């Protein structure tokens, strides 16, 4: 409370060091963003075996695009990196995470036990072990505090949206995480309640809806096609009565924005 | 890497790995080397240096370099010439001035603030985890049971703190700890800064309850609502009366009692944080001498 404006202010500075090389993909020869969708789209998978919190999920897709963003890699090395990303995130933020052996096993034994303990050095390396970096999620918590009154089902469908910006690279790299947590939030609120991303956040972000529009219309047409979209693992994780079942609500067919 | 480091000698072993004494050979500098020899890399490790390389304030031991050897992790740190307990015992039959007891309490507190605003919780606070230098710093160190906390919290690591800088809410199980835990650990350092004994010197759970009950009151709904619900609260727990607060500090005056009460209050929401406690009364006239000894 005495320290809530000092850690956001903190994290709008440190999501623009934390950030991500935006047209990395088109530098790597081998992969391509079809091939980092169904990468994410298996760690959701991974997440929801070992219950693992959903802000493990976003450090992990974090160090990946970060690692990708000056290492090449070979799409049979692909799923090494995720490995050993969400091994190192889980290390960071969880309580029990799970051991070594068990994130051997969930690769189909692709990869030995010392190929996924040597690729942790390099990410580690590669990274220069700056793991604490700001995620949607993180920035998501902060808003829903701003709820007038507090609702489950907007808290976890903008939580829902948030994760399938997570999928496709292709545009959501160009966005920080507060501004996609920003549309998700009032996307969300939208959807449930028919209300609008508050004053008390543009007092608190800066960010309008104007402002906030970009990524809004791009984060709108990825909730309409969501049921088409090759990867489903997301919308069968937000069917489960732990976020409510808000993968089952119908996306408003406008915005007027 | 570690050609330029010559080892001097150990000094002891914190959460993970050893840390030696050493010196570089070519700039003159003392360090401290943190060694951890290779489930591979340990999360406190991971913590420990992430958080760490994020952290730079004065009174926050400095992380300098991370050495990936062949086989090996070694942490080079800036190098402290003693922790606080070992200063305490040298105090024996002088006591610790007061002004280098208010000049270690302000630094702390600037210490934990800075860790608090930058979304790390210590979780380790004890004498033996502050360090001590030649000049009058007091410093923060030993991160390996930190962790970066969200906002608002999510449930953690309910093992936390050493038992006898332990907080109420974490002996009584609630569901959620935040900054309130580092700031009840620096209350039972502030006394026994003073008293140099420990406040609640306890050695279970229970013992250590009923420790911290005999001297602030078992605590009821008014002083801590929501207390008789939680996990490990027991009906049938002892109802001891608050005593006089002067007798449980008593060399300290209004000031440092006003302030030491307000570290130990029951409720976390109520209990100071580390930047409202830097503008206490009780330190209008603080100062930053060097220690009186060595
Ligand atoms: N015992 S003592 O009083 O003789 C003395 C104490 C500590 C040190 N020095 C020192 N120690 C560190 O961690 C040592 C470690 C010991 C175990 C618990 C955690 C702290 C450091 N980490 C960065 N810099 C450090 N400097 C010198 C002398």
């Amino acid at each position: 409370p005495d320290y809530h404006e000092d850690i956001h202010t903190y994290l709008r500075e440190m999501e623009v060091k934390c950030k991500p090389k935006v047209g990395y993909m088109k530098k790597q020869p081998d992969i391509t963003n079809s091939m980092r969708a169904i990468l994410v789209d298996w760690l959701v998978e991974v997440g929801e075996e070992y219950k693992l919190q959903n802000e493990t999920l976003h450090l992990a897709v974090n160090y990946i695009d970060r690692f990708l963003s000056s290492m090449s890699v070979l799409r049979g090395k692909l799923q090494l990196v995720g490995t050993a990303a969400m091994l190192l995130a889980s290390k960071f933020e969880e309580i029990y995470p799970p051991e070594v052996a068990e994130f051997v096993y969930i690769t189909d034994d692709t990869y030995t036990k010392k190929q996924v303990l040597r690729m942790e050095h390099l990410v580690l390396k590669v990274l220069t072990f700056d793991l604490a970096a700001p995620t949607v999620n993180q920035f998501l918590t902060q808003y829903f505090l701003h709820q007038q009154p507090a609702n489950c089902k907007v808290e976890s469908l903008a939580m829902f949206l948030g994760e399938l910006s997570l999928i496709d690279a292709d545009p959501y790299l160009k966005y920080l995480p507060s501004v996609i947590a920003g549309a998700a939030f009032h996307l969300a609120l939208y959807t449930v309640t028919g209300q609008s991303w508050p004053e008390s956040l543009i007092r608190k972000t800066g960010y309008t809806l104007e402002s906030l529009k970009p990524c809004l219309m791009d984060l709108h047409q990825t909730y309409l096609k969501a049921p088409q979209h090759a990867q489903q693992s997301i919308r069968e994780k937000y069917k489960n009565s732990k976020y409510h079942g808000v993968s089952l609500l119908n996306p408003p067919e406008t915005l007027n924005l | 890497s570690m050609e330029n480091f010559q080892k001097v000698e150990k000094i002891g072993e914190g959460t993970y790995g050893v840390v030696y004494k050493a010196r570089n050979k070519l700039t003159g500098e003392v360090v401290a080397l943190k060694k951890i020899r290779l489930e591979g890399v340990p999360s406190t490790a991971i913590r420990e240096i992430s958080l760490l390389k994020e952290l730079n304030h004065p009174n926050i031991v400095k992380l300098l370099d991370v050495i990936h050897t062949e086989n090996k992790l070694y942490l080079v740190f800036e190098f402290l010439h003693q922790d606080l307990k070992k200063f305490m015992d040298a105090s024996a039959l002088t006591g610790i001035p007061l002004p280098l007891i208010k000049s270690y309490l302000f630094q702390l507190l600037q210490g934990l603030a800075f860790c608090h605003s930058h979304r790390v919780l210590h979780r380790d606070l004890k004498p033996q985890n502050l360090l001590i230098n030649t000049e009058g710093a007091i410093k923060l160190a030993d991160f390996g049971l930190a962790r970066a906390f969200g906002v608002p919290v999510r449930t953690y690591t309910h093992e936390v703190v050493t038992l006898w800088y332990r907080a109420p809410e974490i002996l009584l199980g609630c569901k959620y700890y935040s900054t309130a835990v580092d700031i009840w650990s620096l209350g039972c350092i502030f006394a026994e800064m003073v008293t140099r004994r420990a406040l609640f010197p306890g050695d279970s759970e229970i013992d250590q309850l009923f420790r911290i009950f005999r001297t602030l009151g078992t605590p009821d709904e008014v002083v801590w609502p929501g207390v008789t619900s939680m996990p490990d609260y027991k009906p049938s727990f002892p109802k001891w009366a608050r005593q006089d607060f002067s007798k449980v500090v008593p060399p300290l005056d209004e000031d440092g009692r006003s302030l030491l009460s307000q570290m130990l209050h029951y409720d976390p929401n109520k209990r100071i944080s580390a930047k409202a406690a830097l503008a206490h009364p009780f330190f209008q006239d603080v100062t930053k001498p060097v220690p009186h000894l060595r």
